[PDB]
């Protein structure tokens, strides 16, 4: 909205804050550059495993992100479905613990 | 706030156009990151705050992270394909782009002619999405949890090394 | 062309620049204090002298590297955790971002923060620094995976993302005592995302890996340093406004109370830096998955049960 | 809509398959036992079948906007569970000689079975999308399970890329039909329209949905994934993706085309007529010069899904098309089950990735005659030849096509079947010739008796098809 | 304020460009990138459709779309690194041993 004369002030402040932080960083780099004077292999699969754990548990976390807003608007049936969601999530988690995908062991 | 939507859409189109026709993939992933940022700005311009929040939380915060992980992991620099430059030639670039432009022309002919009340304000809060997502969509979240579990299980089964060490050479068929 | 609406919006702009300057200054003051009260185990002009030196140095661009992402990684490391502070209220009328998604924006910034390490590792044409950036990125992903759940504890107790709603739902009791598990998990996740001392130099357990901070010189490394410190002070501000009382106090002014509690968290961070030794990588991963994520999931379940039990 | 605990009894196969998924997961985490996990999986599937009978004790419900349970859903759900049971029983001897982990196979089979149950129960666009992805992703696991082998990895790559493309196409199509009509339920996809049914946006969205669904149903020209995926994947995986995936996806496609009023349009019907015509002709002509049984069965799946599509065209006129498709799907399920079971039993065990996974059907009678008899019975059944249930399904689809005057499609079915029986009984005879050159485990015997009951079922229901028709017409959905 | 046609045209343009990058590019990583572009375009179209009608079902479909995108992007990247560890090239026309 652009007509409530206080949230539009907050929007202007937010946009100016963003653009002036970016401008401050740009001008700091510009001052660093201008002033001062001049003169095969492969990593692993465990990094992929932990990043895949991050993204999969992140989507299973965004489901709880959506749930946590309506935690009191929804009833106990919402608690039951979130409980079985977290239960199967922890079942997969303890599967990853007990198999050994979640350990490093250097 | 329609000007922000137009600017975000234009720079999203330009960013994904530079994604399609770039040589090395790290700048392609960076352009796709700013394309996802522009798509999130489009989401914020249409009142879908939770959608853009999930776009930079997950789509620009977990998926591109995984792509950059793989790129910096197996040390690909686009080599042995970037010396060919086959996608900067008419015989490869003209055909499929013509086919996709025909698809675009017919689908935007399908877009036009529909009645349009127009995009209004009243942004959809994440609270309403939480009510609907754990309301009529219980089976959606449970079976999507099982979908993510299945994807985790498969990519663990396929993308595990079974070797040792944090540095491994690209040996043919892993001996 | 003076109108009251123009006066109000210009005052809001001035307040935004004031809070930006004061958070940069307080991050630099955290740097100066971390130099000061570590040696005991005015002097503030050495900070300005160091800034003058880093400004007046010859930059390096590595001849085999690419300019844009090598110079854009410090941009991410500075401004992502800088604009993470825009959501934090310091007073009833001194906030710059009153948006509906009050903490999801911090989650966006924390998700984007790993690209600084990734781009540093790729642009720095050095396989050891690349491996160290790989290890650091894996660490911050494995420790940011539960940051969202540790914050959903407070969101589930309050009912909305907005920070004003958090500090108005904390009007009777502060959130540290019902959710202490959420407090410690959020503190550990904020330390690890910010790449502070216990989760620092993950390349120390290996010698084929070096830190991603190398191959930078002058203002780029300086930007990395001050970006880490604005990240830790905005994590302190988020922690106080999400678990302690946001600008809430008996007699002192609300902004004075918020600054005092933020500095209290800063001295606590100095203390836990001085006390706890560095663990190695394997218990870092093992803890950050096995002990951290089931505990915050159980915390979310228990807080759901107790807020639905006393539902009237 | 909230879920009443009367609706809890209708979700019972879905919930039991989910519970056995998590129980199998904890059993893998605790012990890592192959036989115990396979036994737990088949026990969960059998309990899902008896709980489907308990669903049949109850009535036909509409649980959420996502899900509606009735006899249609019950029948194709039971087909999905029995196909998954067959897949597990065929896969245990194949997994007995496997070097890597051998229980994520069962976990993925259970998850894909659960997705097939969702697709059978699907009364929504979200449920359809989630079910086809819950079929696709464990299929990414099952096809690429032998990723050490070159051909399995190639098939997994091709299937993953093309199915991701189809999922995006279908998602854009449902986005277009949700932009046109402001609802995602099947029954409300054309309620706002009313001579103005042929809206360009709705038609384009349903065309993109047709692309994304005809990939999965191997309809032309989205059919080129089929023989590569059939050949590269393991034989129990080929069994599962031949029976259960196509059955569930075609069931949800028919429920979509039956509940939505867009099936009365004279453009979608003509496009599906062209697609079925070219699919039957192309698949039957393209299996002609084939010496590999798995590629030939993939093209046979293309032709049989073309037969399914011409049966689907006369849905709005004949009123018998759903019964015909139920009978034909049971016949195709059991025929492909027996054929791929013989393929899996002869290709068991895995014998490492460097070994050749060639079936070599020639001379099969001279060392294992029972499997050769079962295979030639399945080849008779798949050819539209009597004393077999495939002929009953062929008679039903011919009656459906000729009832609504689909003369071009009926001629296509006749010509395609005449072309098809060439290679069908060519294989059925070649498995009785003399091969140049060339077992006692109890679960190998279990797979043998599974394909034996399959052969007995197709023979009995070819010479006596009345019980199948009686149990199909009893499972009549809401109209 | 904003027509639905412009947003749907934007989504169609992104989907078409993603399909173009999926077809014209041999590198399997770039094919997966184009696939994510197409999934993002479909999710954007669903979000625009949901915001036009004022319903939150479009954001639910967006959540399902990004869940599928996450899971099958993990699928494709696992298969990509398996391809790199076996054949040592990410070319997709080289893996064509299975022909008609």
């Amino acid at each position: 909205m652009s007509t409530s004369t206080e949230v539009i002030a907050h929007h202007w402040a937010f946009a100016i804050f963003l653009i002036v932080a970016i401008g401050l960083c740009c001008l700091m780099l510009v001052g660093g550059w201008f002033l001062g004077g001049r003169a095969r292999l492969r990593l692993s699969a465990k990094f992929y495993l932990v990043a895949m754990f991050f993204v999969i548990f992140d989507v299973e976390a965004l489901y709880l992100f959506a749930w946590s807003t309506s935690i009191r608007e929804s009833g106990w049936v919402g608690f039951v479905e979130a409980a079985i969601f977290i239960f199967v999530l922890l079942a997969g988690l303890v599967y990853l613990v007990r198999i050994g995908a979640l350990d490093w062991t250097p | 706030m329609e000007f922000a939507f137009y600017i975000c859409g234009l720079i999203a189109i330009l960013a994904t156009l530079r994604v399609i026709t770039h040589t090395n993939p790290v700048h392609a992933l960076l352009y796709l990151i700013i394309s996802l940022l522009a798509i999130s700005g489009v989401f914020f311009s249409l009142g879908a705050y939770f959608a853009g929040a999930l776009e930079i939380i997950v789509y620009a915060g977990a998926i591109m992270v995984l792509f950059v992980f793989v790129v910096m992991m197996l040390n690909l620099g686009g080599s042995e394909i970037e010396q060919e430059r086959q996608w900067l030639k008419p015989q490869v670039w003209i055909g499929p782009a013509i086919l996709s432009a025909i698809m675009l022309v017919v689908i935007v002919y399908a877009i036009l002619g529909v009645n349009d009340q127009g995009i209004d304000g009243t942004p959809i809060s994440a609270k309403a999405v939480g009510i609907t997502l754990f309301g009529p969509y219980v089976l959606a979240v449970e079976l999507a949890s099982m979908l993510l579990l299945a994807g985790l299980v498969v990519a663990f089964h396929v993308g595990r090394e079974e070797r040792a060490g944090e540095v491994l050479s690209n040996r043919k068929d892993d001996s | 062309w003076i109108s009251p609406e123009l006066i109000e919006i210009l005052l809001t702009i001035l307040k935004a620049v004031v809070i930006l300057l004061v958070v940069v200054t307080c991050g630099a003051f955290m740097s100066f204090g971390e130099r000061r009260l570590l040696g005991l185990f005015g002097g503030s002009l050495q900070l300005v002298a160091d800034m003058i030196k880093m400004f007046f140095k010859e930059d390096w661009i590595p001849k085999f590297s690419d300019r844009v992402i090598f110079t854009l990684a410090p941009m991410i490391a500075f401004t992502s955790l800088l604009l993470a502070f825009a959501i934090v209220p310091v007073s009833p009328g001194w906030v710059v971002a009153d948006l509906n998604i009050g903490i999801l924006f911090f989650l966006m910034m924390a998700g984007l923060a790993v690209y600084a390490v990734l781009f540093a590792g790729w642009s720095s044409n050095n396989k050891y620094s690349l491996l160290g950036a790989m290890r650091a990125s894996a660490q911050t992903l494995s420790y940011e995976v539960f940051l969202g759940l540790s914050l959903m504890g407070v969101v589930a107790q309050a009912g909305s993302f907005n920070m004003t709603d958090i500090v108005n739902s904390q009007a009777h009791v502060w959130n540290v005592i019902p959710q202490f598990f959420g407090f410690i998990t959020f503190a550990i996740a904020g330390v690890a995302v910010c790449h502070r001392h216990p989760f620092d130099q993950p390349e120390a357990e290996q010698e084929l890996a070096d830190g991603y901070h190398i191959e930078y010189s002058g203002m780029k490394f300086g930007l990395f340093f001050v970006g880490e410190y604005i990240g830790i002070v905005t994590i302190s501000a988020l922690m106080v406004t999400l678990f302690f009382g946001g600008w809430q106090g008996p007699l002192l002014p609300p902004f004075i109370w918020f600054a005092l509690k933020t500095a209290f968290f800063m001295m606590m961070f100095i203390l836990i830096r001085a006390s706890l030794p560095r663990p190695r990588y394997d218990q870092v991963m093992s803890f950050g998955w096995k002990i951290c994520l089931p505990l915050t999931l159980i915390n979310l379940l228990v807080t759901a049960a107790v807020i639905l039990w006393q539902a009237q | 809509m909230t879920i009443t605990p009367q609706n809890l009894i209708a979700l019972l196969p879905l919930l039991i398959v989910g519970l056995t998924v998590v129980v199998v997961m904890l059993s893998i985490a605790w012990r890592r036992n192959h036989f115990l996990n396979a036994t737990l999986s088949v026990i969960g599937l059998n309990a899902a079948l008896v709980s489907l009978w308990f669903v049949g004790q109850a009535g036909a419900m509409d649980v959420t906007p996502l899900m509606r349970v009735d006899g249609f859903a019950m029948l194709y759900t039971g087909l999905v569970l029995l196909a998954s049971l067959a897949t597990c029983t065929f896969a245990y001897p194949w997994l007995e000689g496997y070097n890597d982990n051998k229980d994520e196979f069962y976990l993925l089979v259970l998850i894909a079975a659960l997705g097939g149950i969702l697709l059978a129960n699907a009364n929504h666009l979200a449920s359809l999308f989630l079910g086809i992805e819950l079929i696709s992703l464990p299929l990414f696991g099952l096809v690429g399970y032998a990723f050490r082998q070159k051909r399995s990895l190639e098939a997994s790559i091709k299937y993953t890329i093309l199915s991701a493309a189809a999922s995006s196409f279908l998602l854009f199509g449902m986005a277009l039909v949700y932009a046109q009509s402001g609802d995602l339920s099947f029954v409300a996809l054309g309620k706002n329209l009313g001579g103005m049914l042929n809206e360009p946006l709705l038609l384009a969205g349903f065309g993109l949905m047709i692309v994304g669904l005809g990939f999965k149903l191997s309809l032309v020209p989205f059919h080129l994934w089929t023989p590569d995926v059939y050949q590269g994947a393991p034989a129990p995986v080929s069994t599962f993706l031949a029976t259960a995936s196509k059955i569930a996806i075609f069931g949800v496609v028919m429920r979509l085309f039956l509940y939505a009023p867009v099936g009365d349009s004279e453009a979608i019907r003509v496009v599906l007529a062209i697609i079925a015509f070219a699919s039957i002709i192309f698949g039957n002509l393209m299996a002609l010069s084939q010496t590999n049984i798995k590629r030939l069965l993939g093209y046979s799946s293309i032709s049989h899904l073309g037969y399914l599509l011409v049966a689907l065209i006369a849905l709005q006129t004949g009123e018998m098309s759903m019964e015909a498709v139920g009978v034909y799907l049971a016949g195709y399920l059991f025929s492909s089950l027996g054929a791929f079971g013989v393929v899996s039993l002869m290709s068991s065990p895995y014998r490492g990735p460097d070994a050749d996974s060639l079936f070599s059907y020639r001379g099969l009678f001279w060392h294992r005659p029972i499997l050769a008899a079962v295979m030639t019975v399945m080849m008779l059944s798949l050819a539209g030849i009597p004393m077999t249930l495939g002929f009953i399904g062929k008679f039903y689809v011919l009656a459906v096509g000729v009832q609504a005057h689909l003369w071009w499609l009926v001629g296509a079915v006749v010509v395609g079947s005449a072309i098809g029986l060439y290679y069908y009984l060519r294989v059925a005879v070649s498995l009785y010739l003399h091969a140049p050159e060339q077992p006692s485990n109890w679960q190998y015997s279990a797979g043998g008796i599974v394909v034996l009951i399959s052969a007995l079922l197709v023979l009995v229901l070819g010479v006596w098809p009345q019980p199948l028709i009686s149990i199909v017409r009893l499972a009549m959905p809401l109209m | 304020m904003i027509p639905l046609q412009h947003g749907l045209i934007l989504a169609a343009i992104l989907f078409v460009l993603g399909l173009t990058g999926l077809v014209i590019r041999r590198n399997l990583l770039f094919m997966l990138i184009g696939l994510e572009i197409m999934i993002n375009a479909s999710a954007l179209a669903f979000v625009v459709a949901g915001s036009y009608w004022g319903q939150t079902d479009g954001q639910v479909m967006y959540i399902l779309a990004i869940s599928l995108a996450a899971a099958e992007a993990s699928i494709g990247l696992a298969l990509l690194l398996q391809l790199h560890r076996r054949r040592q090239n990410l070319n997709i026309d080289s893996v064509s041993e299975m022909r008609g």
